[PDB]
């Protein structure tokens, strides 16, 4: 678990 | 200095059957229909991947058919699908499916087959009516016997002495279709560098059942 | 026999007749026997069963067709010819024809003329379409006209129409198509105020071979040159014909005293030999000029106090001070150096000045600013010939009758052009498509970039 | 072309100027 | 428009603006009948306006058509990009609530009729970009504090301003963590001349007062 | 003349000389299937008149082919014409006019128009294939048009270097392939006067590739010239056919003497054939110096150093020669062409032969008036400038002569499709070379410059201010229908004005292409095939017009037809309120619009024969029998025009005054259709009632053509309308194995097998099936790449069939993007269509009645 920042793309489903 | 050389038919015919093993005994290049260097040449200038074929980066900036606006003619409403036009045709007939086609190489089409109807029992006279060969089903103005027509006492078949085959025309035939440098009777050196053996090998289609690693 | 009785003719409707393009069958692309419907503007092939024409009535209704070629009219389907003396003005406006009496009589026209709708305009003052870049043909082709003699001479087809061509000559649709553009835009009966030059400039890309597009456009100067070049090669039957129509209008000859400079990193006793080497002495390469290249001074890099205004300014005389006998241009090829003189010694009724503006500088193209201060109504041209020829000439006083002026940028460029507007002389200044009236005095104050002269 | 060679013109130009002159240059320091 | 301007090749569909960030069915479709159409109404309102006073060019203008053939309606205003949609035309759909769809409805009979898709202007992306960039480059010697201030304050403004239309748009969330992670790389250059492996986010993340950076995140950060 | 040509063993001068005496003019179509060796034959010859073109030794020559795409693709696409003088067996010399044609199947149109202007057809049949598609449709074709026929059978060298056959059976598969020939011309031909047998003369055997070619008088010669006593006629009427050779008594017998002689073909022909290649080919550098020391021949020894192949070549091109063999078969069995001038004039002139104008061309003589004939239209390499290649029939061309021009709708009562022009120059077109002439009298093949610009595919040339009765030749009828559809746009909108100069160019080019504009707007042109439109696509993009072109995906032209009579009779009137029209519409008979379609019937016929067929053949009563009016769209359409009406109820008279008005509504509407827009096919419209005006002003012209349309859209469309689809015939050449393969990428495109037999002397087999034409796009390369290129496959259209859905259905729903199944092809091929075409989205069976 890298401390890079992911875009939220495909993460907001909840 | 090694440079050249002439060999004869007999030593010829022994060296392609010793090599039979590194060779594919094709007669024809029909094989390669739509896998040979020029049908790869079209497929990278129009950036598409034969299925077992290779993958290059886009030779031009590739239009993205998310960016012309639906005009008239690409209208989809008024297209008829039966089947899916693959990208086979496509580089069978470049000019006919594709708008803009640059740098596309026209394909060798069809070639007569040759049907050449190996030998596998030496033994056999060289003219021979293998069973491969399917059946002629058997079934004229001449002149009458009375007629008084005679030869001169001369007269008889241009080459009746000769025999009609020999022990080596088989083998000669074979090497009429034999691949390159068997073709050959005479030629130059190379050097052992610039022979490969298993070019051919890789020109050729993947054999079936084989692993993803091998296939790539 | 039912001629002079057709029930139709009440159909046709003149605001649809647009015969401004190329013609041919709207179905079958053939230019073989087109007619055009008079009730709804298109064309169709001709004629006879089974036709397009023929069709095309039965299916829509509209029962009254031009031969697109024969200046006929019939009634389809039934076919029989159509007469009526009130029909004249569509095929005038089709095919317009100048008669003696007319073009002696053009340019004595005081009184304005009225297209079919309701727009008053005058013959030759007419705007030209502007396709996406075209502006610079326009103006072009706007300042060739109004050239009483070359607009004279290809108002008539009979004129140019018999002269031989090569059998793959392209070049001749130059020509023919000019004179259908000139006829058009002079046609003093017109169904409006203005023209489309499409066909013309269809024919320069195809002639100039995608130089000169429409989509792009391209210097005055050089379309000017290029299009009067090829218009007198074009008019020269399968040989140079010494002597064409453009060759009698605009062409002049000039007497350039060229003299190599020995060189500029020798020294003086060197520099001296060299003066009887005869190389670097003046020769004399008379030649012939369509066309004389203006050259403005160098803007001034810096504003001074008087005229505070930062826009620098010449007299006409100044640049004009070239060709004649004294002044010396400095010519610089690789290696060499020349001082060139010039000497007019023939001089055309109509005088072309190319007054170069855009000079490639090191890294890109520069326009200079600088205006020209030049009077309109008067100019003696005497003093810049020889004596050996002002004998020769009567007549040297000029008129400036027509001035193309480049406005902006070199890159994102337009033109505009003034034109005196003879039997008046009122100036009209044409941009593409809009007829503005610029007092005479409003004209030196541009930037003067090509202007045509008249001798009287 | 190259730069002297662009300059060559007006360096012949410059040959000319005298002796007088050459000493008499005044300095930005107005 | 066509008697003033004839169009023999059908040309008038090269320079038609249209918005690219659509889909190709969403955008507008240049039927030859809408295509003229467009053209013609803007021809009409710029003879309008004399050319002396104020200008209106095409090439800035974008005028679109809904018709029987193009079932959208497009616009651009204050920065969103807005793409109405009936529900007689070309929905055929239930629709469940997603988070940059208006439902528009009719306001006397109370029902359901269009809705309307936001998204950001490509030009206010641009903008927030430049900004970044701004913030990176002038940040020279300043200190760690004071750019993710600044950052801060970018990441507020746009969040407040386009609030769905952040969340409909699909390029702006990777613009916004690309940018992020461009402000925490420029922090640990800062730190170190060799750039770490999985560096901790508390100290980027910690607020202000507590002795971290108090840095405001728009991304998928996993601690 | 004085231009520069190529060194030759003949003269132009004596070409020019040999070409005023029309005795000594051979025009002859070189024919056959795809890759029969036509074009090496055609080299071979060229190479035999001209000792410095040469055909490369790895590499062949062809000398024809000429074009970029020809050799790129290795299929011949354009007919090339060569003239040359070829001496006979005897020593005498003749003028050769060979118009060498494609073999493929798309390209036949090109064969058609080189049969229109030659007189004899030599159809080149491969000695292993044997007779194939292509040959069994060519020698209908020929036969039909009515040309002598012989035949030559080619690359008689893969019996024995490929099959390797023994003599005997060797002999029996050309026997069968000529038996097959004869079969063929037996059933498409009445007459049993054309009978093809190499006794006659009318078979040759050749190999273009290592140069040989003879017959059995040839054969015979070089026994002659070895050994100097024989009569070689004799001995070639006694070489073939079942003839044994008797040496004791040196006579031949039709018994067979010891149960184990060879016929005296396969004794003195073929036998040493074999032996000289085998030599050949086994035993180059044993005992091949002592075998050509006894033939007499002798190489140097830098050529015997050569491979195999270059070795077999020159060696049997030093043995046989020249192909005097293929020179005795034309001079004996094609006409002179004084002789063949009046079959010609009486197939294809359009005023017949009984015309003064007929005999004065059945004469055939330079001093006479001017009837040119152009159907071929050549262009040259720039692309600009066309020229026309045509025959002359009458009279004498001279360069600058200026000549009148007529195209093909042109009618001696309307008289406007004429157009007076100057001819420029006039060429005799060698391949790759054209000789520049001053005239070309009767009787010979010639490029006109200067006359392009009035015609576009066909056309008669005349002179002016004579020749007042003059008709133009029957335009070409074609083998086969042009299906296929493409839609073309082009990239820039700019550029316009060039794509329209291509699509003329294009359409002047291919004889058969049919370019038109559709009512949307859509540039729309017909095909053969999908080679014959990438060929015309590549030459529009890059020979004619030199911009950037889109191209819409391939798509057929459908038909509409009823299945069953109208539910009502229908009826219309005209705006004027007067003359009422009443028809109704039915299916036809079975076999009926092949008829019509292949001539069996023409309208031409006088009524008394027209009636009798249709009494005595489709079990019709005379009455209607004598009450046809009109075949469809044409003069030979596949929908019938009857009109019931009794006398009692219509005076006929009234009736005959409008009968010319009507038909002309009726045929309209059967072009038009009003389902789709397309030709409407197999149907009997019967006009059951006609009230018609009193004055002519009130009928006629713009009110009953209209009305007489409009009443045959609500017939059609009130009996139950249905579509009909295109169907390709297929024939495929796989090994023994792959015929399972070919079976499931068949099936999996709506196929149907008919056939699948094994190929007679040859382990190869020949699979007949039946296709949808819109399925077939992209079948022959699914089939080569499933099968690793060992099949391959011909398509040519056959006949028209019913689409499986039922068009004028509205229930159905149509996702865009979708292959839909079977039963609502018909519905989805109606809408879309529509679409296309810019019509309604839906037509309903009410729309153009008059009561709505
Ligand atoms: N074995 C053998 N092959 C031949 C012979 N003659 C020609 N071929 C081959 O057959 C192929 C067909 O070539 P062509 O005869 O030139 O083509 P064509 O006859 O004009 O047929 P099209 O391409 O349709 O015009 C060539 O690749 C030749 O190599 C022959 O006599 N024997
Ligand atoms: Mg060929
Ligand atoms: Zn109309």
């Amino acid at each position: 678990p890298t401390g890079e920042v992911l875009s939220l793309v495909g993460k907001l489903e909840g | 200095t090694y440079q050249r050389w002439q060999f004869t038919l007999p030593m010829m015919s022994t060296l392609y059957r010793l090599a039979n093993q590194l060779l594919t005994d094709l007669v024809d290049d029909n094989y390669f229909y739509l896998f040979d260097l020029k049908a790869f040449f079209t497929s990278k200038a129009l950036n598409m991947a034969i299925p077992g074929g290779p993958k290059f980066e886009p030779l031009v900036r590739d239009i993205n058919l998310q960016d012309e606006d639906w005009n008239e003619f690409n209208d989809i409403n008024k297209i008829i699908i039966r089947q899916p036009i693959r990208t086979e045709y496509k580089i069978a007939f470049p000019y006919l499916y594709n708008n803009l086609p640059h740098h596309v190489h026209l394909t060798w089409y069809h070639t007569p087959n040759v049907v050449f109807i190996k030998t596998e029992d030496p033994d056999l006279p060289a003219f021979y009516f293998d069973p491969l060969i399917n059946p002629i089903s058997h079934r004229e103005p001449l002149p009458d016997d009375d007629e008084e027509f005679e030869l001169p006492e001369f007269v008889e078949p241009f080459l009746k002495d000769t025999p009609l085959y020999t022990d080596n025309t088989a083998n000669g035939i074979a090497l009429l279709w034999a691949p390159r440098p068997f073709n050959l009777r005479s030629g130059r050196t190379r050097r052992a560098l610039d022979i490969p053996l298993v070019k051919n090998w890789y020109r050729e289609h993947c054999p079936a059942g084989q692993p993803v690693k091998v296939r790539v | 026999r039912r001629s002079r009785h057709c029930p139709y003719l009440d159909t046709i409707n003149r605001s649809v007749l647009d015969f401004d393009f190329e013609k041919l069958c709207s179905i079958s692309l053939s230019h073989i026997n087109a007619y055009a419907c008079l009730v709804c503007g298109k064309y169709f092939q001709g004629r006879g069963l089974k036709s397009h024409a023929y069709i095309h009535s039965v299916q829509f209704s509209h029962h009254v067709f031009l031969n697109l070629h024969t200046l006929k009219f019939y009634c389809l389907p039934d076919n029989y010819e159509i007469i009526d003396s009130s029909l004249e003005d569509i095929t005038y406006v089709l095919k317009p024809t100048f008669t003696k009496q007319q073009i002696a009589n053009l340019d004595k026209q005081a009184k304005l003329s009225r297209a079919y709708d309701g727009t008053t305009y005058l013959p030759g003052i007419v705007g030209l379409n502007n396709i996406k870049a075209n502006d610079y043909a326009n103006a072009v082709l706007q300042a060739l006209s109004n050239v009483p003699p070359l607009r004279n001479y290809f108002l008539e087809e009979d004129n140019y129409k018999n002269i031989k061509r090569p059998p793959g000559d392209i070049m001749f649709l130059l020509v023919q198509r000019f004179g259908e553009l000139m006829r058009k835009l002079w046609n003093p009966r017109n169904f409006k105020a203005h023209v489309s030059p499409h066909e013309m400039l269809q024919a320069v890309v195809l002639c100039s071979k995608k130089t000169f597009q429409i989509t792009k456009q391209g210097d005055g100067v050089d379309f000017l040159s290029w299009f009067l070049n090829a218009l007198h090669s074009a008019l020269g039957g399968t040989k140079k014909k010494k002597k064409t129509i453009v060759t009698d209008v605009f062409q002049g000859s000039m007497r350039i005293f060229t003299k190599k400079l020995p060189h500029p990193d020798l020294p003086a006793e060197e520099k001296e030999q060299l003066l009887h080497n005869d190389e670097y002495q003046e020769t004399m390469v008379e030649s012939t000029f369509m066309y004389l290249t203006l050259d403005l001074p160098t803007a001034p890099l810096y504003k001074d106090e008087k005229e505070q205004l930062i826009i620098p300014q010449v007299p006409l005389f100044n640049i004009l001070a070239k060709f004649n006998g004294i002044t010396e241009k400095e010519y610089k090829t690789y290696k060499e150096n020349f001082l060139k003189r010039f000497q007019l010694t023939k001089l055309p009724p109509y005088l072309i000045f190319c007054i170069k503006r855009f000079t490639k500088n090191n890294f890109f193209v520069e326009k200079n600013p600088t205006i020209v201060n030049f009077p309109i109504t008067n100019v003696d041209l005497r003093e810049y010939l020889s004596e050996e020829v002002q004998a020769v000439h009567k007549n040297t006083t000029y008129d400036l009758i027509a001035n193309i002026v480049h406005d902006g940028k070199p890159s994102e460029g337009s033109y505009r052009i003034h034109v005196l507007h003879h039997g008046t002389g009122k100036w009209y200044e044409l941009q593409d498509l809009q007829v503005t009236d610029i007092l005479p005095q409003m004209i030196t104050l541009s930037e003067a970039y090509i202007q045509i002269w008249k001798r009287r | 072309p190259k730069i002297q060679q662009q300059f060559s013109d007006l360096k012949r130009k410059l040959a000319e100027v005298t002796e007088e002159e050459w000493l008499s240059i005044p300095e930005v320091g107005d | 428009y066509l008697t003033e301007h004839p169009d023999p090749n059908n040309e008038n569909i090269v320079g038609y603006n249209n918005k690219k960030c659509w889909p190709r069915d969403a955008r507008m479709r240049l039927m030859k009948h809408d295509v003229n159409l467009g053209r013609a109404v803007f021809w009409d309102i710029k003879n309008r306006l004399p050319r002396s006073v104020t200008t209106v060019q095409w090439e800035n203008s974008f005028v679109s058509v809904y018709s029987k053939d193009n079932p959208n309606l497009l616009f651009n205003m204050c920065g969103f990009e807005c793409r109405i949609l009936p529900k007689c035309r070309t929905s055929y759909e239930e629709f469940t609530h997603k988070d940059g769809v208006w439902n528009l409805q009719n306001e006397v009979t109370k029902e359901r009729t269009a809705q309307c898709f936001l998204r950001v202007d490509d030009e206010s992306m641009q903008r927030f970009h430049n900004r970044v960039r701004q913030i990176l480059m002038a940040s020279g010697s300043t200190t760690f504090t004071k750019i993710v201030n600044k950052w801060n304050t970018a990441l507020i403004g746009l969040m407040t301003y386009f609030r769905e239309a952040v969340v409909n748009t699909q390029e702006l969330l990777d613009l916004l963590v690309k940018c992020e992670n461009k402000i925490q790389t420029r922090i640990k250059i800062g730190l170190n001349s060799k750039m770490p492996s999985r560096f901790p986010p508390v100290v980027f993340y910690t607020p202000k007062e507590l002795g971290g950076l108090g840095m405001l995140s728009m991304g998928h950060v996993l601690i | 003349m004085e231009q520069t040509l190529p060194v030759t063993v003949y003269e132009m001068d004596f070409l020019a000389d040999l070409m005023d005496n029309s005795e000594l003019i051979r025009n002859v179509t070189l024919c056959g299937h795809l890759h029969h060796g036509k074009t090496c034959f055609v080299d071979c010859l060229i190479e035999q008149t001209h000792p410095e073109i040469r055909k490369r030794y790895d590499q062949d020559l062809c000398y024809t082919d000429i074009l970029f795409t020809e050799q790129e693709r290795g299929v011949g696409i354009k007919s090339t014409p060569v003239t040359v003088v070829l001496p006979d067996t005897k020593g005498k010399s003749y003028l050769f006019n060979i118009m060498d044609t494609p073999g493929h199947v798309n390209f036949s149109d090109e064969v058609t128009a080189g049969l229109r202007i030659s007189d004899g057809v030599v159809l080149f049949i491969d000695a292993a294939e044997g007779v194939m598609l292509n040959t069994e449709r060519l020698i209908k074709h020929a036969v039909q048009e009515r040309l002598a026929v012989t035949v030559c059978i080619n690359k008689i060298d893969r019996l024995i270097l490929e099959l390797k056959l023994p003599p005997t059976d060797a002999y029996y598969k050309l026997r069968h392939i000529v038996d097959e020939v004869n079969g063929l011309i037996s059933m498409y031909s009445t007459d049993e006067n054309l009978i093809l047998s190499p006794l006659l003369g009318n078979v040759c055997f050749s190999s273009s590739q290592y140069s040989i070619c003879f017959t059995l008088g040839s054969f015979a010669k070089i026994y002659a010239d070895t050994f100097g006593d024989i009569n070689y006629q004799e001995f070639a009427k006694r070489l073939w056919g079942d003839i044994y050779f008797n040496p004791k008594t040196r006579k031949f017998t039709k018994k067979a003497p010891t149960s184990s002689s060879q016929r005296s073909f396969v004794e003195f022909i073929l036998e040493p054939l074999y032996k000289i290649l085998a030599q050949v080919v086994g035993d180059v550098d044993t005992s091949l110096p002592r075998t050509l020391d006894e033939l007499g021949i002798h190489l140097t020894k830098e050529e015997l150093k050569l491979n195999i192949r270059p070795l077999l070549r020159l060696v049997c091109k030093k043995f046989f020669g020249e192909f005097t063999g293929f020179v005795d078969m034309c001079v004996q069995h094609i006409p002179s062409p004084k002789v063949g001038a009046k079959p010609k004039i009486e197939h294809t002139y359009t005023g017949g032969v009984d015309s003064d104008l007929g005999e004065a061309m059945s004469d055939c003589d330079p001093d006479g008036p001017l009837m040119c004939h152009t159907t071929k239209m050549y262009s040259t390499d720039d692309g600009v400038q066309f020229h026309a290649f045509g025959r002359v029939l009458s009279g004498t061309i001279h360069a600058g002569q200026p000549v009148k021009v007529l195209g093909e709708n042109y009618t001696l009562e309307d008289e406007e499709d004429s157009q007076i022009c100057t001819v420029g120059r006039l060429w005799i077109s060698v391949a790759r070379y054209h000789i520049e002439v001053n005239r070309v009298p009767a009787g010979n093949w010639v490029l006109i410059e200067g006359v392009d610009q009035p015609i576009v595919k066909t056309a008669t040339i005349t002179e002016p201010r004579g020749n007042e009765e003059a008709q133009i030749f029957r335009p070409l009828k074609f083998n086969t229908t042009s299906v296929i559809k493409i839609a073309v746009e082009p990239v820039n909108p700019s550029e316009l004005p060039k794509m329209l100069d291509g699509l003329r160019k294009v359409n002047k080019s291919y004889p058969s292409l049919t370019t038109k504009v559709e009512e949307s707007g859509e540039h729309v042109i017909l095909g053969t095939g999908e080679l014959y439109l990438d060929c015309v696509m590549h030459d529009l993009r890059k020979m004619y017009s030199e911009i950037d072109i889109k191209v819409a995906d391939p798509v057929v032209t459908f038909c509409e037809t009823v299945v069953e009579t109208s539910s009502l009779k229908c009826f219309a009137e005209t705006p004027n309120k007067k003359n009422k029209i009443t028809m109704i519409a039915e299916p036809l008979e079975k076999g009926l619009a092949e008829d019509i379609e292949n001539e069996v019937v023409q309208i031409t016929w006088n009524r008394k024969k027209l009636g009798e067929f249709f009494q005595t053949k489709y079990d019709w009563d005379l009455l209607a029998a004598r009450s046809i009016w009109a075949f469809g769209p044409d003069a030979t359409g596949p929908n019938i025009l009857v009109d019931d009406t009794l006398p009692s109820e219509v005076d006929k008279a009234l009736l005959g005054s409008v009968k010319d008005s009507i038909v002309q509504g009726f045929q309209w509407g059967t072009r038009e259709g009003p389902l789709c827009d397309e030709l409407i096919r197999n149907v009997k419209f019967k006009i059951l009632d006609a009230v018609v005006a009193q004055e002519p002003l009130h009928r006629g012209g713009g009110q009953i053509i209209p009305t007489a349309r409009r009443v045959v859209y609500s017939a059609f469309l009130m009996a139950t309308p249905r579509l009909m689809e295109p169907y390709y015939f297929v024939e495929v050449q796989a090994p023994a194995d792959c015929v399972s393969a070919v079976y499931t990428v068949l099936a999996r495109r709506r196929g149907h097998v008919t056939q699948d037999a094994p190929i007679p002397g040859s382990p190869l087999y020949t699979i007949k099936a039946f296709i949808p034409a819109i399925d077939s796009f992209g079948f022959e390369t699914d089939l080569r790449t499933h099968t690793q290129g060992q099949a391959f496959s011909l398509s040519v259209f056959h006949h028209w069939q019913i689409v499986p859905g039922d068009p004028l259905d509205k229930s159905i729903v149509i996702r865009p993007l979708e292959p839909q199944p079977a039963p609502h092809l018909a519905r989805e091929f109606m809408i879309k269509t529509r679409r296309r075409k810019g019509l309604s989205e839906d037509v309903s069976i009410s729309k153009f009645f008059d009561d709505p």
